[PDB]
């Protein structure tokens, strides 16, 4: 058995419909289920049996289909909807076992456009002594997605660079981003000035320290 | 009633680790199929196996070189074999139910209740504990209104550390990103609180059995 969710990744403005699909390789009747899962969360049931909705679930949540093609509506979305979905089947007796999750479906929810603020911070003073230094950089509440550049006088740097990104605000769709900058201590005393630049669009904003100060 | 999961550990390549499912306000009885579900770090769910409460049923890839079973009314266990750095992920436990077939097959109906997670790590690596390094504007600045101040969470393993602040009484404000495995297979992580007026940020790291406090304040 194989359950395809296609497409990965959707998008709705809050307030809007969303459909997530779930096909099944074979004929499976009836029993689907569907599953939402957030970062750092177990899986939790939003229908089952293709239709019937799980105790406490709104009825903004849909569930669809039958045989081989099955559909998660979800009606009046909001914020705390962004999260990842799941299908799901599954048979056992003595001698066959078809069990199988779909890959799953992102929901990233449209909320209202927001511009990021920026924060650097220079390395506290105890690190340069361990042979390697880390500057953070970070990006707090905004939408939608932003881009990280990383400049060393003048000098656009490729290696060494993490990214981490929250999930989306339960309340509010905006996300909080941190940008790393790891350089050996040789290498950080060797240069001066270290300069974050986050960008949204059209728009940017940069943040800067110099070493010696 | 409820479901946790115990024993996940950093193992080395090869070796072989049980995990446990422990029930709480209720027993594995004859109408319970419990599985076992994973789920490698920022992939999707996979399910494992199930064991009737009241004989086994394995996934394909499964079946071979792990075990169920049921030691008591109250847990269940999965011994798996041979892990290697696939096996990295969250072990969850969920209490099925399921509707029979007449045929002598049954379907799942749900997983209603599900655990909170083990972490299992396969890897080669000693476990470290983090280095805390507190995050300030650079001193060098005139000083506002308003501040923002961190932890930098440096070069741990394995997953995962906690952060909190002024141990737990501060919590508006408080960003903490999710943890990056860096080239050489460490974990770091960051957590930034924004405040006008010091302030304490407090790591756990219970697979090293470590807290760390470190009180941060603005440089001038």
């Amino acid at each position: 058995i194989k359950m395809t969710q296609t497409p990965s990744s959707v998008s709705a403005a809050v307030g809007g419909t969303v459909t997530v699909n779930c096909r099944a390789s074979e004929d499976i009747e009836s029993y689907l289920a569907w599953y939402q899962q957030k970062p750092g969360q177990p899986p939790k049931l939003l229908i089952y049996d293709t239709s019937k909705l799980a105790s406490g679930v709104p009825s903004r949540f849909k569930g669809s289909g039958s045989g081989t093609q099955f559909a998660l509506t979800i009606s009046g979305v909001q914020c705390d909807d962004a999260a990842t979905y799941y299908c799901l089947y599954g048979y056992i007796s003595s001698d066959r076992i078809d069990f199988g999750f779909g890959g799953g479906t992102e929901l990233v929810v449209k909320g209202d456009p927001v511009a990021p603020s920026v924060l650097i911070f220079p390395p506290a003073a105890d690190q340069v002594a361990t042979g390697t230094v880390t500057i953070v950089c970070v990006a707090n509440k905004y939408f939608p997605d932003v881009t990280v550049t990383w400049e060393v006088d003048g000098t656009t740097q490729t290696t060494g660079i993490e990214n981490s990104k929250t999930p989306q605000n339960s309340a509010d769709c905006t996300y909080n981003l941190s940008s790393t900058l790891t350089l050996t201590s040789t290498q950080y005393n060797s240069h001066k000035e270290y300069t974050c630049k986050v960008t949204q669009g059209t728009t940017s904003v940069v943040q800067s320290f110099n070493r010696g100060d | 009633q409820s479901l946790e999961e115990s024993g996940g550990d950093l193992v080395k390549p090869g070796a072989s680790l049980t995990l446990t499912c422990t029930a709480s306000g209720f027993s594995f009885g004859w109408n319970d199929y419990m599985s076992w579900v994973r789920q490698a770090p920022g992939k999707g769910l996979e399910w494992i196996g199930c064991i009737y409460a009241g004989s086994t049923y394995y996934a394909n890839w499964a079946k071979g070189r792990l075990t169920i079973s049921k030691t008591s009314s109250t847990a269940v266990t999965l011994q798996m074999t041979s892990l290697t750095a696939a096996d990295t992920a969250t072990y969850f436990c969920a209490r099925g139910a399921v509707t029979y077939d007449g045929l002598g097959g049954a379907y799942l109906k749900h997983f209603n209740l599900w655990g909170p997670g083990t972490l299992v790590t396969v890897s080669s690596g000693q476990p470290k504990a983090p280095s805390v390094f507190p995050l300030a504007p650079c001193c060098g600045d005139t000083p506002s209104s308003t501040v923002t101040l961190g932890c930098l969470v440096k070069g741990y393993l394995p997953e995962p550390v906690t952060v909190t602040w002024n141990s737990g009484t501060l919590t508006n404000g408080v960003r903490t990103f999710p943890s990056v495995r860096q080239s050489s297979g460490l974990y770091s992580l960051s957590s930034v609180v924004s405040v006008t007026s010091p302030v304490t940020c407090n790591v756990a790291h219970p697979a090293t059995n470590t807290k760390v406090d470190k009180t941060v304040a603005p440089s001038t």
